[PDB]
Order: structure tokens, then C-alpha cells, then sequence
């Protein structure tokens, strides 16, 4: 069948500066009417996709002139002349030459760059209420930091943990451009009551050295 | 009094023919409906396409094409200002609205419809 | 103004069947191509199927012979009957209004209208309501204090979390759900507030997991 290849998978841009994304088709999309059947769509966090460009180079209704599309045949490019915070999200190209059959590109993640922000670290022990039910979850929170890369290591009585924690990271805050991340260490009630000192150790670019939070059971 | 004309043309959306050579014909869509004159009420609009030649087709320079000879209809008035009111009223009674243009060199009111009502 | 509402998505055993719906409000879509496109983990898009105005249908090879699409112009709706479902069919399904069938060579304006989507989960796991535990403010300071609530061991998606019945949105971070090794989901919802308001403001996290008919209001108060 037909294949649509987008590049890059993701990029981070400083506000005010341009961005360029590339969609390449395995087969030509030019039809006898001399128009190229290639569209560009955007999907913002928590929303359904919405059309940006139709028929290769034509801006859709309501789209400002900062967005422009170019290219022909088998190679197309979407360019944003000046990136704003509101442009963060996922961008997909789509072929319609086989209408009613369609094929979407893999998509490209558009993130917004800002100054480095150190995370605010908090630690929450398990509640007695959860302990009743035989389980104990310890949560380590990294709040409003940038960039997103950060390593969280769990240590129980100074013993490094592995395989018993899971992390979840928010999408970039489309207003302050920061991230938040949670690391959850899950233990059984007995195991939790076998040890005393619990700590999460955070390594991030914005910190001059790793920060350790802890408590005693 | 002078005699004025009213050409009622339909807006055609023409494109190059697809892969198939005679490459001076055209592929062209337009809109059409059909109503009943005394009951009125209006009805759903069907679309349709057909093929013509570059000769029968004249575009308005914007890329809206039209026929070279449309449905004319004439009257007799003093100046252009009166035939304007008369012809516009006529078009509002017989369901014609669109691209109004007045060629004085021929005393013609070309109105492009983009639709084709029938009775 | 057209509005699309998909429905019918739910948890179904592998090999089972399920019927999806797309309801159109505000206009007739009878002469339009209608498309079904799925998305896994709110990321990536895959066109799945489509039906034309005249009832002609189109499918990808991976679902050919197993999925069947239909429509009801009197009801202004489209339907997707799925049988012998597999785990590879899990995902969110959107219904999209396309151009008028057969006229794309003259009039094409893109895919304008999308539905809200309906969630499909193919698994032999049982529906399970979550346990909600308070993440109470701790001796978590620095002018600003953080508190939250934990939604643990539920299945399937989705779960919705508001704070004070939706009145609190500033400083709220609701994390994406993470699949645990057990096969159940878990996520946390956190909020940062002025440290001075901990004594005077009530903080209640509102969790709704309708697949299990679970509505939970959790009071969050200081521990010591
Ligand atoms: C001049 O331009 C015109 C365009 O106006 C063009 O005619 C159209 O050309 C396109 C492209 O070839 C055709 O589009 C194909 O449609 C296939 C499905 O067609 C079904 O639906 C059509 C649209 O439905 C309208 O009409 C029906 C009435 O039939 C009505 O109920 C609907 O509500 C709607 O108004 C329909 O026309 C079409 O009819 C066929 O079958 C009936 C029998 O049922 C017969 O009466 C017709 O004569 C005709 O044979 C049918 O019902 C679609 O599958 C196809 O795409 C497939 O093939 C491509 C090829 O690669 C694949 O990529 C794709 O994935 C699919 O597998 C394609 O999209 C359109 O049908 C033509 N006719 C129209 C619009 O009326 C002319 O050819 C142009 N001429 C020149 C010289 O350029
Ligand atoms: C025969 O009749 C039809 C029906 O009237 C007519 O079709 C119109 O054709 C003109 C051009 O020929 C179109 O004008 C273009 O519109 C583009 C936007 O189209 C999209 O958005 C439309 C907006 O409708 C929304 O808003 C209204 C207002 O409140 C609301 O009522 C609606 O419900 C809706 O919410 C939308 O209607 C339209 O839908 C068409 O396309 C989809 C997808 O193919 C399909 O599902 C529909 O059935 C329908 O076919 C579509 O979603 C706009 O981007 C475009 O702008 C470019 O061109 C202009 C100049 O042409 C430039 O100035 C501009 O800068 C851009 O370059 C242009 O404005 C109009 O939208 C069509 N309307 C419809 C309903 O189809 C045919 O033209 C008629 N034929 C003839 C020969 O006259
Ligand atoms: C000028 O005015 C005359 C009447 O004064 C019109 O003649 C009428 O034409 C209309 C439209 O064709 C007729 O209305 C249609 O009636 C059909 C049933 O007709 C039977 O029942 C009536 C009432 O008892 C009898 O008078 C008649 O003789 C028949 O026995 C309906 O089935 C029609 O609805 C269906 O078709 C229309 C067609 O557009 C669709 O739009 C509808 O959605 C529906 O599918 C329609 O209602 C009316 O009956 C006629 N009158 C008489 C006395 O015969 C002329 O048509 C009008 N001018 C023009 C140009 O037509
Ligand atoms: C259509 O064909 C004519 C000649 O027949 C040519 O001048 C024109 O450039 C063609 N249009 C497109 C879009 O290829």
C-alpha cells in the first residue's frame, strides 16, 4: 500500500522562531487538476484534531498567516514562521489521493523551549487508610521543571530500588512551559513495615547536585 | 426608450480532464435544483458535472467560468438606473441572485448564478 | 453547524463483538464520506474504515472481513459492527466527516468535523473500580504547599478527576495513567496551594470511573 513518513518525530523551538516539518510520500500526490492532495492537521492536548492545511498549500479557515505549506509531488513541508506557546501539540500529515482511503503520517511532537527550571520536590508517604488494605504507595513529585529529562531513584534504608516504581510525566504546561512528574514506589504492607528510612533521589539539569527527600516510618 | 438585455449565466467550476488524446476539453461542475412555481417553498440542491470545449467557455477574470451565450431577456427603459431596478426585481421574482455586472457598451446585465433553478 | 458524537465503546472480551455509533447533530451528512480513525494512548493516528454516500465501504487489510460499517440516513448516523475482536483493536475511535462522495476532484476542503471519540478496550480483565487514597499535606513547604489524591488499581480507562467539583484548576496536574504490572491502571492528581490556606480551605478530589459506576469524593486534610 501507500506510506507517509514524517520527520522529525519531535522538536523543541524557542518562541518567536520558525519551525519546519517534513512529510514524504512514497507515491506522487499530484492529480490531473494540478492540485496536490496532502493535508496538515494539529492535535492539541486534550482536544480532537483540527485541520490546518488542505490541498498542499492552502490555509484553512481561521488559521493565521504564520502557517505556510509548500512542496509538491512526493515531498511536502509545513513551516511555522513564528512559533507561539499555543502551537504546542502533535502535527500529522495526511494523503487523500486514494480517497475515500487515507493514510496518516507518524506525527511530529512540537514542544516549546524555555529557560531551565529546577523542580520543586515533594515526598508523600502512604496513608494509614491504604496501609489497612495491605498495600503502601510512596509518591515522589517533581513540580514545574524544565527541561523534562530527570532521573528519580528510590532508596529504602539506603538500598537502591529497581522494578517496583513507575513514573508519569505531564505534557508541557501550555502556559508556563514547565513539566511535572510523579514517581510511585509500590510495596506490600509487610515489606513497608520491614524498613524505616525511605528516600527519593532526584537528578536534574537545573540542580547543582542530586536532591534527596526522605522520611522515617 | 433604449432596449436592455439581461444575460443569466450559471457559474461553472472547470478543471482539466483526468488521465485518458484531446486536451482542449473540460470537466466542469455546477449546481441545479427544480421547484414548483406557485407552491414555492424551495427544495434540495443537486450537483452535476459535464464536459465542454474551451470555445463554449469564457471565464470571468478569480477563476469562475461561464457559457459564451446564456439565457438572455430584454426590456425597454429610459436609462440604466431604471432597467437596474426592473431587472433586479425580475431576478428576485424568478429566483436569480449572483454576480451582477453591467456592460454599458452592449446594454447587457450579466448575472452569474452558480445555480440552475427549474420549474 | 455539525456535531459528531461517537458512542458504544466499552470493555469487551477478545473474540467478542461491539457496535459503535456516530450521531450527527445540526446538519445532514447523508451525501458525505464518513471515516473511522483510531488512536492509541492519545498519540498517533490510523485511518481504519470509511463509507460513502451510496453505501460503498472501504477497510484496511488488517480488519478486512472482520469489521463492517453501515449508516442510517433517516437517523443521520453511522455505525461500526466489529466481531472477533483482538487486543490489536484496542484504542480510541473517532468518526470524521469527509467531503461529499465522488466530488473530491472538484471540491475538496479537508476533513472538517471530528467526533469526541469512543474508547475501546479489548481484554479478558474484569472491570474494577479504583481505590482512592489521600495524599495529605506533609511537614511539603516553601511558601507553597502541595497535596493530592491517588487513584490506584482500576480498569479500564478512563478516569476523570476534578477538584472541588471543578472550581479548582489553577496549579492542578493530573498525570497520565500508568499501567501496572498487574494489568490495572493507576494515576495521581496533585495541586499546589498557598500554605496559608491549608487550615481554612477544604480540598476535595472528585473521581469518576463510570465503567465501574464509581463516583468518589475524597476529603484531603493535613496529617500531623
Ligand atoms: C470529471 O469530473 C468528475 C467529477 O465530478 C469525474 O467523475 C467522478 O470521478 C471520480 C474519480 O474517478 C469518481 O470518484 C470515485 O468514486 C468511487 C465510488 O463511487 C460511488 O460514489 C460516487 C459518488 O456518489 C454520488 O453519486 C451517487 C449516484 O451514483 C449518489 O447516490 C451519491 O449520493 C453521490 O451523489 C458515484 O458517482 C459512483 O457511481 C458509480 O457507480 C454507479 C453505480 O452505483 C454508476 O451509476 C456510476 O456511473 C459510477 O460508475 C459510486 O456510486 C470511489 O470508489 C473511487 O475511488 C476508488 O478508486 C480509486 C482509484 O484509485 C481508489 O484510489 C479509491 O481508494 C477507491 O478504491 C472514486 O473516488 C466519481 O464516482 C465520478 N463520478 C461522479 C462524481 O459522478 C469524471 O470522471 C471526470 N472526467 C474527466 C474526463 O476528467
Ligand atoms: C454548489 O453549492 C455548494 C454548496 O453551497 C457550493 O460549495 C461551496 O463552494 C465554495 C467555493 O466554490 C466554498 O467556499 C470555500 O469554503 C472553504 C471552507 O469550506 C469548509 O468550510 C465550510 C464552512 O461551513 C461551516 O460554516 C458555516 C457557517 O456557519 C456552517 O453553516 C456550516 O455548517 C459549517 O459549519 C463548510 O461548509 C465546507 O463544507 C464543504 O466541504 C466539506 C469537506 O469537503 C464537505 O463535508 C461539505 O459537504 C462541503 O462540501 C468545508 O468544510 C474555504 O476554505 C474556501 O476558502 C478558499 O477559497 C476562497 C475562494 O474560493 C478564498 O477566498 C480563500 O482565501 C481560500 O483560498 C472557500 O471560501 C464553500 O465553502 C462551499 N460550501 C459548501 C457547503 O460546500 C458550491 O461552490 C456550489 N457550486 C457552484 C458552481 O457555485
Ligand atoms: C401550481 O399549483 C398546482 C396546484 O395548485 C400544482 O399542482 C400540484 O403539484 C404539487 C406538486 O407536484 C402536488 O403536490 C404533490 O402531491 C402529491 C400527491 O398528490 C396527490 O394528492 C393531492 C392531494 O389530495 C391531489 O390533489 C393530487 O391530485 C394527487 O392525487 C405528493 O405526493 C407530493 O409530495 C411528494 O412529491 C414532492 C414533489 O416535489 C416532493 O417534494 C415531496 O417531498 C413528496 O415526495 C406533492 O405534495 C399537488 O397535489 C398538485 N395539485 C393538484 C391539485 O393536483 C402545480 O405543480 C403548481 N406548479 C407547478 C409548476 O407544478
Ligand atoms: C491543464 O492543461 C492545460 C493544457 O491543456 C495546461 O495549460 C494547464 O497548465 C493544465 N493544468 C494543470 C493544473 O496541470
Amino acid at each position: 500500500d501507500l506510506l507517509m513518513t514524517q520527520s522529525p518525530h519531535s522538536l523543541a523551538v524557542t518562541p518567536g522562531e520558525p519551525a519546519s516539518i517534513s512529510c514524504r510520500s512514497s507515491q506522487s500526490l499530484l492529480l490531473g487538476n494540478g492540485r496536490n492532495y496532502l493535508d496538515w492537521y494539529v492535535q492539541k492536548p486534550g482536544q480532537s484534531p483540527q485541520l490546518l492545511i488542505y490541498l498542499g498549500s492552502n490555509r484553512a479557515s481561521g488559521v493565521p498567516d504564520r502557517f505556510s505549506g509548500s512542496g509538491s509531488g512526493t515531498y511536502f513541508t509545513l513551516k511555522i514562521s513564528r512559533v507561539e506557546a499555543e502551537d504546542v501539540g502533535f502535527y500529522y500529515c495526511m494523503e487523500a489521493r486514494q480517497t475515500p482511503r487515507l493514510t496518516f503520517g507518524g506525527g511530529t511532537k512540537l514542544e516549546i523551549r524555555r529557560t531551565v527550571a529546577a523542580p520543586s520536590v515533594f515526598i508523600f508517604p502512604p496513608s494509614d487508610e491504604q496501609l489497612k488494605s495491605g498495600t503502601a504507595s510512596v509518591v515522589c513529585l517533581l513540580n514545574n521543571f524544565y527541561p523534562r529529562e530527570a532521573k528519580v531513584q528510590w532508596k529504602v534504608d539506603n538500598a537502591l530500588q529497581s522494578g517496583n516504581s513507575q513514573e508519569s510525566v505531564t505534557e508541557q504546561d501550555s502556559k508556563d512551559s514547565t513539566y511535572s512528574l510523579s514517581s510511585t514506589l509500590t510495596l506490600s504492607k509487610a515489606d513497608y513495615e520491614k524498613h524505616k528510612v525511605y528516600a527519593c533521589e532526584v537528578t536534574h539539569q537545573g540542580l547543582s547536585s542530586p536532591v534527596t527527600k526522605s522520611f522515617n516510618r | 426608450m433604449t432596449t436592455f438585455k439581461l444575460a443569466a449565466c450559471v457559474t461553472l467550476h472547470c478543471t482539466n480532464v483526468t488521465i485518458s488524446m484531446r486536451e482542449e476539453m473540460k470537466n466542469c461542475s455546477f449546481n441545479t435544483t427544480t421547484v414548483i412555481g406557485n407552491s414555492t417553498g424551495r427544495d434540495k440542491i443537486q450537483k452535476e458535472y459535464a464536459l465542454f470545449y474551451k470555445l463554449d467557455i469564457v471565464p470571468i477574470e478569480n477563476t469562475g467560468y461561464r457559457l459564451i451565450n446564456c439565457q438572455t431577456t430584454t426590456t425597454e427603459a429610459v436609462d440604466a438606473a431604471t432597467a437596474a431596478k426592473v431587472f433586479k426585481q425580475y431576478a428576485n421574482d424568478n429566483g436569480i441572485d449572483g454576480e451582477w455586472t453591467y456592460d454599458d457598451a452592449t446594454k447587457t446585465f450579466t448575472v452569474t448564478e452558480g445555480l440552475e433553478v427549474l420549474f | 453547524e455539525v456535531q459528531l458524537v461517537e458512542s458504544g465503546g466499552k470493555l469487551v472480551q477478545p473474540g467478542g463483538s461491539l457496535r459503535l455509533s456516530c450521531e450527527a447533530s445540526g446538519e445532514s451528512v447523508g451525501d458525505n464520506d464518513m471515516h473511522w480513525v483510531r488512536q492509541v494512548a492519545g498519540k498517533g493516528l490510523e485511518w481504519v474504515s470509511s463509507i460513502g454516500s451510496s453505501g460503498d465501504t472501504y477497510y484496511i487489510d488488517a480488519v478486512k472481513g472482520r469489521f463492517t460499517v453501515s449508516r442510517d440516513k433517516g437517523r443521520n448516523s453511522v455505525y461500526l459492527q466489529m466481531k472477533t475482536l483482538t487486543v490489536g483493536d484496542t484504542g480510541v475511535y473517532f468518526c470524521v466527516r469527509g467531503p461529499e462522495s465522488g466530488w473530491f476532484y472538484h471540491y475538496y476542503w479537508g476533513l472538517g468535523v471530528w467526533g469526541r471519540g469512543t474508547t475501546v478496550t479489548v481484554s479478558s480483565a474484569s472491570t474494577k473500580g479504583p481505590s482512592v487514597f489521600p495524599l495529605a499535606p506533609s511537614s511539603t513547604s516553601g511558601g507553597t504547599a502541595a497535596l493530592g489524591c491517588l487513584v490506584k488499581d482500576y480498569f479500564p480507562e478512563p478516569v476523570t478527576v476534578s477538584w472541588n467539583s471543578g472550581a479548582l484548576t489553577s496549579g492542578v496536574h493530573t498525570f497520565p495513567a500508568v499501567l501496572q504490572s498487574s494489568g490495572l491502571y493507576s494515576l495521581s492528581s496533585v495541586v499546589t496551594v498557598p500554605s496559608s490556606s491549608l487550615g481554612t480551605q477544604t480540598y476535595i478530589c472528585n473521581v469518576n470511573h463510570k465503567p465501574s459506576n464509581t463516583k468518589v469524593d475524597k476529603r484531603v486534610e493535613p496529617k500531623s
